[PDB]
C-alpha cells in the first residue's frame, strides 16, 4: 500500500523529491520544514514536472508557466492553474518517509 | 478592476467603477441576437465583453461555449467540426468538448491523454425570451433574466420585434446618448416626427422639482436597478428654440404624445414609454462587444391578444415602425455616438466634460451603475485571469 | 513638454525643446489656407498643432473657434448649424456660441440653463495677408504677424501666389529637408533645371569660414528669429560628382542664377532667394497638423506694380511656375520627407543620425528654434490642460 | 534581450530566451530567396529579423548591405543609384558606399568631407548553396553554413527545388506547428494523402517515458542543434478517432509510408524524411521577417546522379510535388499558424496554453532553442544598439 | 436680503463646509478655514456638482465630480479641469453669528 | 614632434580645451583632476566637438546625441558611438602640457 521514498535526513527543509512509480504516473514529495507532503508530480495545467519547480513554504511553483499549488491542500495558489492537484498521504515511520500508492480520499 | 489610468479614477470619485468599466459589466445577461438567427446544428460566432463565443442549438435548446480551444488558443470556429450531436471537436488537435458542460471528453489525436475528463472549456448560460437570445456573461449559476430587463419587456401579452447591428463606439457613449433628455434635438427632422405626427419638443428641460423628475430604482422586487427621467410628468417641453431672444427653430406640434418617461437599467438597456407610437414601447440595449464597439439591440413592444394582431403588428413593423422609427428616427443616434468617441477615447473626456442641468439624470445613472453593477470585466478575464 | 521619452531628451542637450516639439510650437502665427478658399458663411474645418478648428467669414471678417463642443466634446462640424449669422449651434444638445468671442450665449434645449453666459469656447486670432489666412495658435494678445514671417514676404509690391496640401511627415522633417544645402542633389533631374535654364550644382558644400556662411538672426527689429545659409556667397558649388576620383555626374550649367541665400525662420518657414527665377522669391511653410502630418504651404512672390502685372504673373504662375517649379521641382521634396519618417518615427533618429559638415546650418536652426520658440504644444493642450493644486 | 514583459519571462523559466526571441535569433544563417531571383547588377530589397536589407550580384557574387543610409536613415532603395559597379550612392545627399565592405568611400555633395572613410554601413555575409540565398544575420566572422542547415541538405548529390512566400504569423508559431506531432490531424483531408496513397494516422498514443519521446542533438560535427520527434518509436498510431467510444473519423490507410524521420533545427528549419514521397525529403525554414511575419521557405530534395535525373525531378516537381505537396499539403499549415496569432499576440498564450503529451516535442525544442541560440534579436538591433555608461 | 443668516460660528468645525440654499437663487457654500469663514457659489463652475459635497484641503475646495478645485478665498481655479472663477460672497460674524452676503463681489 | 599645448594651470579641473592644427583635424585636451588626456576633437559619430561636451570622470559625453568615449582608451562608452576615437599620449613637464604629434 505504501512506498519507500527516502530518509527524512536525505531531504533538507524546503526541498523536493520526485518519486518514479513504474507502471504509473510520478509523484512529488515536498519537505516543508519538518512535515512531508506528496502530490501528483505532473502540473494539472500541462505536462510539467513539479519536482523541477520551486518550493516557497507550502506552495510549489511550476517551472513551465509559474502556476502554483499548495502542496498540503493541492488547491491552486497562482494562475494559470485552476484544476486542483492530486494529493497523496505521507507518513514518517522510523526516520524513513513513506507515500501511499493511491491518492487520499 | 484597473482598466483606466489610476490618476483619472481617483478624480471621478462619484462613479469611478463606471468609468473603469470600459469592457462592460460582468455577471449580467445580454441580448446578442434573435432566436430566428440561430438554427439547429449551425454554430454561430460572436464577441461579447471582449470574449469570443460560439452558440449552437441542439434539440431546440441553445448552448454557449467560449470560442477558444484550451490547448493552443485557436478559435474552434476557424473550422467547425461537430462530429457528434452533443460535442464539438477542435480542428487542430481534435480536443473534443461537450456543449452542455464544456468538459474535455475526448481527444482524437491521443485517446489516452491524461487531460481527458480533467479540463473544462468555459460555458455561459443562454436563455431565449421574446424571440431574443440572452447570454449570461458571468460566473456561477445565473440570476433570473428579469433582473437585467426593463419593466414590462417580459409581459406575456407583449409582442417583441426588432433589429440588431454593430455600432462603432463604446457601449457607455450609446447609453448616455439614449438616456439623454436634451439630445432629442438631433431628431427634430426625423421622418417619424412629421410622418407619424408626433408631439416632440426640441428638448425636455428640467422642471422645478429635480428630486421628482429623477427616480432611482433600487427597490424593485425582481432586483432591477435603474433610473427614471420623468420628463413628461416633471420636465418642461421646450418647443421654441431661441437665440438672442429670436425664435430660430420650433419643435414638432403634432398630436401624438410619446416619451412620457424614459428609464435606463443595468447592465445597459433603455426603455422609452410610450414610443414610437402612444400604444407601443421601445426597449434597446447597448451591448459591449469590445472597448470600441457595441451591439445596438433594438426592440419594440406592443400588446397583442391574438395572432391576427401579432401579424398586423408584424406587418406594421416591417412597413412602418422598423423603417420609420428604428431606422428613420434612431439612425441619427448612431453617428451621434460615433461623434463622442474621440473625446472619451483616451479616458480624459470623463474628466473634461462640461455638463449642464439636463445631465442630472445621466449622473444618477453613473452612480447607480457604479454601486449596483455585478462586476467589472477586465482584459484579464479575456486572456485568462491572473493572480499570484 | 514631455512629448518625447526623457532619456532621449536628456541626450540631445543642444536642442531638447526642438526634439520635444513633435506637435509644433505654440504661440506663433501659421498659414492654413488661402483667402479665396473661405467664403462668406462657409465654415471650414482644419487641424492645426493637433487641434481641430473651425474658421468662418462673417461680413468679410474671419473668426476661429475650436471645433469641439464644450459639452460632450463632439466636433461641431459633424453637422454645422449656424442658426443665426453671428453664431453656431452644436447639432447635439444645441449649445450655441458666438463666433466673435466663443461665448456660450444660448442653449436651445434649456433656455434657463445656468451655464449660459458662464462658459467660453476657445477662440484664436485669425488674420489675412497677401491672400493667405494666418491663425495665431496661441494664448493672449498675439504679436505682429511680421514676427513669424520671412523678410520681404509682407512688402507692399510683393505679389503672392501659391499652393497648399497635406503631406504625411512630421513638420520638422520638412523644415530640415528644405533648409538643407546638400539635398538639392535630389533635384538634379527636375524639369525646372533644364526647362528654366538654371545653374544648379549637385550640392553646396561648406566654404572655408563656417561662422561666416551661417548667420544666426536674433537682432531683427520686428523680432523674427532665423538662420541664413549663405551658400551662394560663402558656400562651394559642387558641379562634378565623383566616385573614386572619377566623374559620374555633373550639375547644371544654366545661365539663370538662383538660390543665392536660404534662410529658415520660426515657427518654420523657408525663404529661398532668388527662386525659381532670378526675379522671384519662394516662401514655404511646413505647418504642424499633428505629429505625423503637416501643411506644405508654398508661396511664390514677385514684385508687381499694378493689376496688369499681377494678372500677367498669375497667368505665368498657372502656366509655368506652379507645374514646373512648385510641382516639378518640389515634388521630390515630398517623398524625400516621407523617406525619413521611419527613422525618426520612434524618436530614435534624433540620436542615431550621422551628420556631416553641410548639416551645420540645420544644427544652428535646431538651437535657435529651441531657444526662441514661444512654447511647446503638448497633447494636454489638445485634450485639455491638466494641473493639480 | 527584453522584448517581452518581464513578468511573463519570469514565469517561463523553462525557456525565457525563446519566449523573448520575438524577432528571431541573431547570429545564424537564413535563406531568403532563390539564386535565380537576383540577377547581376539588379539590387533586391527584403526585411530579415526586422532589418531592411539590400542584396546585389556583382561579378556573379552576392553582397548584402543594410538598406538604411547612415546619414538621415532613409532606405537607399527608395531610389537606387548604383553609379559604379562596386558602389551604391544614396539618392538623398549622395553618400556613397562600397558593396564589398560597406565603407563610406565618397560623398558627391561634399567630396572633402571628414566623414569619408570614417564610417561604415552594416554588411552581412551572403552565401549561395543549392540554388538558395543565405544571409548571415549576425556579427563577426560567420560559422560554416552547415551548422544552420539540417543534415543532408548540403549533400553533393542532393537536388534542391522549392518555393518561398511571406506568411502572416510570428516565426515561432510556424516552427511549433511544423514540429507538432499531433498537428497531423489537420492534414487528414489533404489531396496528397489520397492522390499519393499515403498512410496517415490521426495522431499517436504515446508509449515509453518522456526522455524517449525525443532525441536532442546538442552537437553535430558542424555544431548543429536540433530535436527529433520520436513519438512513433513506442507510440501507437491512431487510425480510428472516437468520441464516446463511437468511431467518427478514420486516418488514411495508404501503402506509402513517409515522415519516419522528423527533426527541427536552429535557427528554425524542419526536416521531414522521406516526404512527400518515399524517395525524397522536405526541408523548410520559417524565417523571421518581423514580429508578425515570416518567410515560409519550402524546399524538396532528391538525390540525382546526373543531368537527366535532375531534369526529370524538376519536371516532377513543377507538375506534381509543388502543387500536390508544397501547396496541396502545407497550405493547411499556413492557416493553422495564423489561427494561433491572437492567443500569443499579447505574449500571454506562452503562459495560458494547456499542453498535452505530444507537446513534449515542442517543449524539447523550446529548451534547445533557449539553450543554444546564438543571440536574441532586439528592437534595439533594428534602430541602433543602445547603452549608457 | 443684504446679509443672510447662516448659522452660529459654533455650528461649524474648522475645515468643514455648509450649503446655504436660497429662495429663487443659486446655492452658496460657506467654508471655515481655521477660525476664518469664506463663501462662494456652491455649484462648481465646471459643471453641475455641489462643492459642499466635495473635499476641503486647507483653503482649497476639491469638486467631487472631476477633481477640479478652487481657492475658497479668491475663488480662482486651483486644479484642472476648472477654468472659470467662482463668484465669491463676503462673510462676516456679528455676535457669534455667521452671515453671508446676498450679492457676490464685483471686481 | 610633440606639440606644446598650454600651461597646466590654464585649465581648471574637469575642463576641456580644443587644440586646432593647420592642415589637420582639431584635438581635444581634457583635464581630469590633475591628469591630462588627449583625443581627436570631433565625435566619431558626427560633426560635434567633444570639447563642447560633458566630462564625467574619464568619460567624455558628446553634446549632440549623448554618445560618449573613455578619454584614456578612446573606446566608446555610450551609444550611438561605435568608432573608437583617436588617442594621443600626453606629457606634463615643468607645468607645461604637451600632446603627441600623431595618434598612438
Ligand atoms: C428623449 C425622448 C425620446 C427618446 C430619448 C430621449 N431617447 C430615446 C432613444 C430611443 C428612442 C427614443 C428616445
Ligand atoms: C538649396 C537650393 C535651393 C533650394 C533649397 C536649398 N531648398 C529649397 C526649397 C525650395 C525651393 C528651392 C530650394
Ligand atoms: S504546466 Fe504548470 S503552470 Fe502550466
Ligand atoms: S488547439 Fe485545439 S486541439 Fe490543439
Ligand atoms: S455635445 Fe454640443 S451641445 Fe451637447
Ligand atoms: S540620407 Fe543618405 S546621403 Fe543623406
Ligand atoms: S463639475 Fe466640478 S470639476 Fe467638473
Ligand atoms: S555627433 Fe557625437 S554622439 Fe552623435
Ligand atoms: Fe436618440
Ligand atoms: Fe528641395
Ligand atoms: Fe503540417
Amino acid at each position: 500500500i505504501w512506498l519507500k521514498v527516502c530518509a527524512a535526513s536525505d531531504m533538507q527543509p524546503g526541498t523536493i523529491r520526485r518519486v518514479n512509480r513504474v507502471g504509473a504516473a510520478p509523484l512529488a514529495v515536498y519537505r516543508v520544514g519538518d512535515q512531508f507532503y506528496a502530490t501528483e508530480d505532473t502540473c494539472t495545467h500541462g505536462i510539467a514536472s513539479l519536482s523541477e519547480g520551486t518550493l516557497d513554504g507550502d506552495v510549489i511553483e511550476c517551472p513551465f508557466h509559474g502556476g502554483a499549488f499548495n502542496v498540503c491542500t493541492g488547491m491552486p495558489a497562482s494562475s494559470p492553474c485552476t484544476v486542483p492537484l492530486g494529493v497523496f498521504e505521507v507518513e514518517v515511520k522510523e526516520g524513513e518517509v513513506y507515500v501511499a500508492g493511491e491518492k487520499k480520499l | 478592476m484597473a482598466n483606466v489610468d489610476e490618476a483619472i479614477l481617483k478624480r471621478v470619485k462619484g462613479w469611478a467603477p463606471y468609468v473603469d468599466a470600459k469592457l462592460g459589466f460582468r455577471n449580467h445577461w445580454y441580448p446578442v441576437m434573435f432566436s430566428k438567427e440561430i438554427n439547429e446544428g449551425e454554430p454561430k460566432t460572436l464577441k461579447l465583453l471582449g470574449e469570443n463565443l460560439l452558440v449552437n442549438r441542439i434539440d431546440g435548446k441553445l448552448y454557449c461555449l467560449k470560442d477558444r480551444c484550451l490547448h493552443r488558443g485557436v478559435q474552434l470556429s476557424v473550422k467547425v467540426e461537430c462530429k457528434t450531436k452533443s460535442t464539438i471537436t477542435c480542428w487542430y488537435h481534435a480536443w473534443t468538448y461537450r456543449w452542455e458542460d464544456g468538459v474535455l471528453c475526448d481527444i482524437l489525436t491521443n485517446p489516452t491523454s491524461a487531460q481527458i475528463g480533467r479540463q473544462k472549456l468555459k460555458t455561459y448560460p443562454v436563455q431565449e425570451a421574446k424571440g431574443c437570445v440572452f447570454i449570461y456573461l458571468g460566473d456561477g449559476d445565473p440570476p433570473p433574466l428579469a433582473r437585467d430587463t426593463p419593466p414590462n419587456f417580459l409581459d406575456d401579452d407583449m409582442e417583441i420585434l426588432g433589429k440588431n447591428q454593430i455600432i462603432k463606439s463604446n457601449w457607455r457613449l450609446a447609453v448616455e446618448n439614449g438616456f439623454d433628455p436634451s439630445h432629442i434635438y438631433i431628431h427634430k427632422d426625423s421622418i417619424l416626427v412629421k410622418d407619424n405626427d408626433l408631439a416632440l419638443p426640441l428638448g425636455f428641460a428640467p422642471g422645478g422639482d429635480r428630486k421628482q423628475q429623477t427616480r432611482v430604482v433600487d427597490d424593485d422586487v425582481v432586483g432591477r436597478k435603474g433610473v427614471y427621467d420623468l420628463i413628461g410628468e416633471h420636465g418642461v417641453p421646450v418647443f421654441e428654440g431661441t437665440i438672442g431672444g429670436e425664435v430660430v427653430r420650433e419643435g414638432a406640434y403634432g398630436e401624438k404624445i410619446v416619451a412620457n418617461d424614459i428609464s435606463i437599467w443595468l447592465p445597459g438597456v433603455l426603455k422609452v414609454n410610450p414610443f414610437p407610437n402612444p400604444d407601443m414601447m421601445q426597449f434597446e440595449w447597448y451591448v459591449p462587444i469590445d472597448e470600441n464597439t457595441h451591439y445596438y439591440f433594438q426592440t419594440l413592444g406592443k400588446p397583442c391578444a391574438n395572432d391576427e394582431e401579432r401579424k398586423k403588428y408584424e406587418q406594421e413593423f416591417e412597413s412602418k415602425w422598423k423603417p420609420m422609427a428604428l431606422e428613420g428616427f434612431n439612425n441619427d443616434d448612431i453617428w451621434a455616438r460615433e461623434a463622442m468617441v474621440d473625446f472619451y477615447a483616451d479616458d480624459k473626456g470623463w474628466v473634461n466634460e462640461i455638463l449642464f442641468e439636463s445631465d442630472e439624470a445621466i449622473v444618477a445613472w453613473r452612480k447607480l451603475a457604479s454601486e449596483h453593477n455585478q462586476g467589472i470585466q477586465t482584459q484579464a478575464h479575456v486572456s485568462g485571469l491572473e493572480h499570484h
